[PDB]
RNA sequence: UUAAUAUUUGUUUAAUGAAAAGUAUUUUAUUAUUAUAUUGUAUAGUAUUAUUAUAGUGUAUAGUUUUUUAAAAAUAUAAAAAUA
């Protein structure tokens, strides 16, 4: 693959709000955790 | 302004939301009750009472008396099914049996039950729960489910097992 | 590292035995031919925002 | 044959109780029932309620 | 085939309701038309008055098979089943029954 | 606002305000049930919606009988 | 004790044994010919009989991976038939009375 | 005011005992509040589905889980009471179970009529 | 989404800002900004009578 | 925005519990350390009794003539006694609508800790640090 | 303002290489002389043979 | 070799080593409180092939205990009754 | 109207949207907080007869 | 190569193994048959022996896991993982202990063979 | 066709009881104490396993345990000298 990220094959540009969602879905799991409810997937139909 | 109301026929068309059949389709654990009683229920109780209408009705006082025969067959030929656990004096020792009762009975009928037709007369302590019939599905996948019961552990004096030869 | 050289590798080693229990020589063997059709699909919902939703 | 007591009961028997073990210990025995009329108290202005909780 | 299936598919690829589902399993409801169809078709007999009256065939009586494979052979009636409105002829329709094998008694 | 079929097997956006469906996760296509659909139909019991009745005769057939 | 709990599980199954058919029922025509007092004594007879038979059921339901069909399942109909046919001649004497 | 005793709507107990759905005995002389009624149906589903909050932060009839079925309760008995638990007002609803005995040629009956081993696991049992 | 919080060698007052569960000797600024529905924190015990009464009377004769 | 210190510092004057400890309520002994079931006041004083800040219980925080909780978690001490402020004012016993022989006051002087004594105690501290000497 | 592609237009990303060293390209191996399996030069095994000579 | 034991532990502080084994586990598990569970722990009906799945069969030690629960959260009517 | 159109100041992560699942009873047991809900006469009698 | 995400792996050890006081004769060609059993061997250093402290620390956490609380949390984490979508996780009811008493017993002989 | 696409990617847990709501096959769910009939206890809602701690009591150190990836542009946040 090192030819292809030379070339540039592939999507130059990547997904922004992820890296905060992924915290923000931590801290949910946490919150249900203490809540005592099961973890759920964050994206189940949006994948 | 009116409607061409003389090119129909005199028919009454189906309301828009159609009604769903009264039958419940529901065989599930929050399955309930229907309160309201129709006219077939009437019917069939004349009939199975007093034969309604090929025979005349006894007067009230047979009817509301203890000789009517329902009370009558149900207090000299009584119909309880009451049916024990074996997974619960089967090759173990316990001072607790489990039965399965109809959902009609009491304690204290369950009581007179046991020391009357088996003789079991150290009885402690009855505790019941309501639990829904077991519900199944055959190979064509036709709901089906079983009679309701009343799970009753019944405490006794003395622990009995039942020994199954190995 | 393909899912469908793995695919192919489990329909190898299935063929493989298929023709060793026909009688065939093992080091002697060649794909002779190789080819896919479409089958069976599946359906799956795909909720998206703003009241949308699409069937993976 | 026992009494069919209730909790306000088995708190009235608990103060005669104590009230009868200060009374053989020999130190003033303070019944509080005895200061009780019917207006209330005798002299507390204060509300007391039987059964009293934990 | 599932675990196979399952080894081919992909760690990332998730699929859920595995032990529970969003809709009650527990509503009554109809079949799909093939499948109706099916039950129709094998089980013709559940149809009200399906068997032939009057009845005439009785295991002892000798008969002739008119039409069919084995057609213009004779045969003793062994088994009369009733309600399906099916003859068991003797030496006529003759065919295996595959046993299927079990702990200690092999495939017969 | 309904840029395709209105059947859920369709293949195009559809919205809820127009063409409103109950939710079904998966479910099989036109042709005939994948094998995402047997993984639950072997492993569940049935397909993971919960609308299709288990109709197993003819496997019943095929052992027990 | 344990001998009123020994009538509620069958004998043979116990013993791991095949329990036998029984021959008939009580048909309506030879319990004409009963006294009401005979008629609910054979009724409690098959009362404790029809509970015995529905333990033997709930437990073969319970176990049907380990323990096949339960055997001889006609005994449940015959003793269904029974007291049927009890019931019968009972509303007959009492529409006569 | 209403057939049945004001218990049933608020027990004579401060935490609400002998709240529910009470099915009466036809030739007992109790009466309950199972009416089904076109305007008993409404409160009869209420207890049924939705239970009765009491005011001390308790559902008495029904918490959840599996709805109660009034249609199979056992025949009320009596009314409830300070002192004991119950108070057996009608003695005539309770089943007392009583068979005879042996008198007679009782030794000879048997479950069946007569007409004129080794157990092994099967998939199905015709007779 | 902090810069203090980002950098790899967190600074002591940053691992007390991070002090939000309820326990003794914890961060009390930090749970007192979050609501009182969130937080059990009562009111505060004030104690008031003749010894802080007499003290003050003094010093203020 | 609170507007008060965290982890307040006790260089100056350290806040401990003593090893004899009563009650005000009760004059009867509690637990030290083991159990929190005490609530301390403290407020930097040596003033009698129970110097450095005195000690209830959870149970008996509570006003000692009506027997009632505190109005907003503030005691009036009456000759040795906690009284409440309506109790303290002199007028008529009012039952709260909340809890009745209990208040809402926190464990181990977690309520009381957002006020008091804080570092630096006195000016003549400072001085001292910012001086070589 | 995109229409529909012909088949002529998505065979078009094969010609280059882009699509070819991602697809269409094969491994170089050999015969692993301690495992006797398929190996690639640079990559080794879990095995305290295949980890001091790693060949 | 003298590890800590929960049973030992609530034999030394006299703390019913049911209730105190709770303590250290979900409420929801042991009491009657309002807690979410996972479909996959309930128990399923058996299959041809495989025989049934019970929750308490699977889980014995997070049943809920009732006895502990009326003791320690359900109020009694003994205390409350006043004729 | 305040947040969503529908669902107005009712927030998704605050409460339940529709709380009358089928039919909700109004009424509680014992609004009243009366010493003896029982009835007029139930039990012990109350005051002297007559 | 990690199927989930295709990356590379790589072993990462020391070197001077034999002139260790842990780790003398281990062989990570394959590991243990349970996570918390001591790892494997080599027959040539059987006779080999552990320091005291980090024997006792380690038996210390091996023992945390012949718990049936640890059996609990293993079918729990069965039905976490199922209920996650994660496939190829068995069903609570037809898992299996990872630690049993017949189990133990013929790791501790085993142990007690390898000293 | 877009589509070799956008999106997902599970390596580290700071908090404690109802009712509405939900009925998911609790096989005897619990095993007992007291007393005394009867009745019912596990899972919200936003079309979902979703930005989500439903604030009714009550208080607290149980760490009350699912977020991949080896450079770049543009963009998004945070920081950003002894220049002004
Ligand atoms: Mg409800
Ligand atoms: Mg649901
Ligand atoms: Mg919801
Ligand atoms: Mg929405
Ligand atoms: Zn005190
Ligand atoms: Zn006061
Ligand atoms: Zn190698």
């Amino acid at each position: 693959s090192q030819f292809l990220k030379r070339t540039f094959v592939g999507g130059m540009g990547y997904n922004v709000k992820r890296p905060y969602r992924i915290e923000i879905r931590m801290e949910h799991d946490k919150k249900r955790r203490m809540r005592r409810r099961n973890i759920g997937c964050r994206r189940m139909m949006k994948s | 302004k009116g409607w061409r109301t003389w090119e129909y026929q005199h028919t009454r068309p189906d309301p828009r939301p159609f009604p769903d059949p009264p039958v419940n389709d529901y065989f599930g654990r929050s399955r309930i009750w229907n309160p309201i009683a129709c006219k077939l229920g009437y019917v069939r109780k004349k009939a199975d009472e007093w034969g309604w209408p090929n025979k005349p009705p006894p007067p009230t006082g047979l009817r509301y008396s203890q000789e009517f025969f329902p009370f009558f067959f149900e207090r000299y030929f009584p119909d309880a099914e009451v049916r024990l656990l074996l997974d619960s004096v089967l090759n173990n020792e316990t001072k607790r049996p489990v039965f399965q009762i109809p959902c009609s009975m009491s304690k204290v009928e369950l009581v007179n039950y046991l020391k009357n037709i088996y003789g079991i007369d150290n009885v402690v302590r009855v505790e019941v729960r309501n639990r829904r019939g077991r519900r199944y599905k055959n190979e064509v996948g036709e709901i089906k489910m079983m009679d309701d019961y009343k799970v009753a552990v019944v405490e006794l004096d003395t622990p009995v097992s039942v020994e199954l030869k190995q | 590292l393909r899912k469908g050289h793995q695919i192919v590798f489990r329909a190898l080693e299935m063929a493989q035995q298929g023709a060793e229990a026909k009688g065939l020589d093992k080091e002697h063997l060649r794909v002779a031919h190789i080819s896919c059709y479409p089958g069976p699909t599946d359906k799956q919902i795909d909720i998206r925002s703003k009241g949308y939703y699409a069937w993976k | 044959g026992t009494l069919v007591f209730s909790q306000a009961m088995r708190d009235a028997l608990m103060d005669l109780e104590r009230a009868v073990r200060r009374k053989e210990l020999g130190l003033e025995p303070n019944y509080v029932w005895d200061r009780w009329g019917p207006v209330g108290f005798i002299d507390g202005a204060r509300t007391d309620h039987l059964p009293r909780f934990a | 085939r599932l675990e196979l299936l399952e080894s081919m598919r992909h760690p990332r690829e998730r699929d859920f309701y595995q032990d529970h589902t969003y809709h009650n399993q527990w509503l009554r409801r109809d079949l799909e038309k093939h499948q109706k169809q099916q039950l129709a078709a094998r089980y013709k007999y559940f149809a009200p008055d399906f068997e032939i009256s009057p009845w005439i065939w009785y295991p002892g009586d000798i008969v002739e098979v008119v039409s069919g494979e084995g057609i213009g052979q004779r045969g003793t009636i062994i088994a009369v089943i009733k309600y399906k409105n099916e003859i068991v002829v003797q030496n006529i329709n003759v065919q295996d029954v595959v046993i299927p094998a079990s702990e200690s008694r092999p495939e017969q | 606002y309904q840029r395709g079929g209105w059947s859920p097997g369709s293949k195009h956006q559809k919205h809820m305000t127009l063409n409103p469906t109950l939710y079904l996760y998966r479910f099989p296509g036109p042709h005939g049930p994948g094998p995402y659909t047997m993984k639950y139909w072997w492993t569940l019991g049935c397909f993971p919606t919960g609308m299709e009745v288990p109709f197993r005769l003819h496997e019943f057939l095929s052992t027990y009988q | 004790s344990a001998a009123a709990f020994y009538e509620f599980v069958d004998n043979n199954f116990l013993n791991n044994k095949r329990p036998p058919v029984p021959g008939g029922s009580w048909t309506v025509e030879v319990l004409r010919n009963k006294s009401l007092a005979d008629l609910q004594h054979i009724w409690f007879l098959l009362l404790k009989e029809r509970n015995m038979l529905k333990s033997m059921k709930e437990h073969y339901l319970r176990h049907q991976e380990e323990l096949g069909a339960m055997p001889a399942p006609s005994r449940l109909k015959m003793i269904d038939e029974s007291m049927r046919n009890i019931k019968r001649v009972v509303k007959e004497r009492d529409e006569e009375a | 005011k209403n057939s049945w005793p004001e218990w049933m709507d608020n027990g004579a107990d401060g935490t609400g005992y002998g709240i529910g759905l009470h099915r009466t005995h036809p030739l007992s002389r109790l009466r309950g509040n199972l009416k089904r009624s076109p305007s008993h149906v409404p409160r009869v589903l209420g207890m049924m589905i939705q239970g009765v909050w009491h005011k001390s932060g308790v559902k008495l009839y029904f918490r959840g889980g599996k709805p109660p079925n009034p249609s199979v309760h056992p025949y009320l008995t009596g009314e409830p009471c300070p002192l004991y638990g119950w108070k057996v007002t009608d003695e005539s609803v309770i089943r007392q179970f009583n068979m005879p005995s042996i008198d007679g040629t009782n030794f000879r009956y048997k479950p069946y009529v007569a007409l004129q081993k080794p157990l092994a696991k099967r998939l199905f049992f015709w007779r | 989404k902090e810069y203090r919080l980002t950098v790899p060698y967190r600074s002591e007052v940053t691992m007390l800002r991070l002090a939000n569960h309820k326990a003794i000797n914890s961060n009390i600024r930090e749970l007192f900004k979050k609501p009182l529905v969130m937080n059990n924190i009562k009111a505060i015990p004030r104690d008031l009578g003749e010894i802080p009464r007499d003290y003050v009377l003094r010093l203020l004769f | 925005r609170p507007h008060f210190p965290a982890y307040n510092e006790d260089v100056d004057r350290p806040m401990v519990v003593p090893p004899d400890a009563i009650c005000f309520n009760c004059d009867k002994p509690i637990d030290a350390g083991d159990v929190n079931s005490y609530v301390w006041i403290p407020a930097g004083n040596a003033t009698v009794p129970t110097p450095q800040g005195y000690f209830f219980h959870f149970g008996c925080f509570k006003c000692n003539r009506c027997k009632y909780r505190l109005g907003h978690n503030k005691f009036y001490s009456k000759d040795g006694k906690a009284w409440c402020i309506p109790c303290a004012l002199g007028r008529d016993v009012r039952v709260p609508t909340r809890r009745w022989h209990t208040s809402y006051v926190n464990t181990h002087r977690t309520g009381s800790r957002l006020t008091g004594h804080f570092f630096p105690r006195h000016s003549h501290q400072m001085e001292f640090l910012f001086d070589p000497n | 303002p995109k229409r529909k592609k012909n088949p002529m237009q998505l065979r078009r990303k094969v010609y280059g290489l882009h699509f070819k060293e991602k697809y269409l390209k094969m491994e170089e191996w050999y015969y692993c002389p301690l495992c006797a399996e398929p190996k690639k030069p640079g990559e080794w095994c879990r095995r305290e043979d295949c980890r001091q000579i790693k060949p | 070799r003298g590890r800590f034991n929960m049973d030992e532990a609530a034999a030394a502080l006299q703390l019913n080593p049911a209730y105190a084994a709770a303590l250290y586990r979900p409420l929801n598990y042991t009491f009657h409180i309002r807690g979410q569970l996972y479909p996959a722990q309930k128990g399923r009906p058996s299959r041809p092939g495989s025989l049934a799945a019970s929750q308490g069969r699977m889980f014995p030690l997070y049943q809920r205990n009732d006895r502990l629960d009326k003791e320690l959260f359900r109020l009694n009517s003994r205390g409350l009754t006043t004729e | 109207k305040g947040g969503r159109a529908k669902f107005g100041t009712r927030a998704a992560e605050s409460g339940v949207w529709n709380d009358v699942g089928g039919i909700t009873s109004r009424v509680v047991a014992n609004m009243e907080q009366n010493p003896h809900p029982g009835g007029d006469d139930f039990g012990p009698p109350r005051g002297p007869p007559k | 190569r990690r199927r989930t995400d295709a990356v590379a792996m790589y072993f990462v050890e020391y070197k001077n193994r034999d002139m260790s006081d842990n780790h003398k004769g281990e062989d990570y060609s394959a590991g243990p048959e349970r996570f918390f059993l001591p790892p494997r061997i080599v027959e040539t250093e059987k006779g080999i022996q552990r320091p005291p402290h980090m024997q006792m620390a380690f038996d210390r956490w091996a023992s945390k896991f012949k718990t049936e609380e640890f059996h609990h949390w293993w079918r729990l984490r069965h039905a976490k993982l199922r209920y996650w979508g994660v496939r190829n996780v068995p069903h609570p009811s037809d898992v299996d202990p990872l630690w049993t008493e017949k189990e133990e017993e013929e790791w501790h002989n085993e142990m007690l063979a390898n000293t």
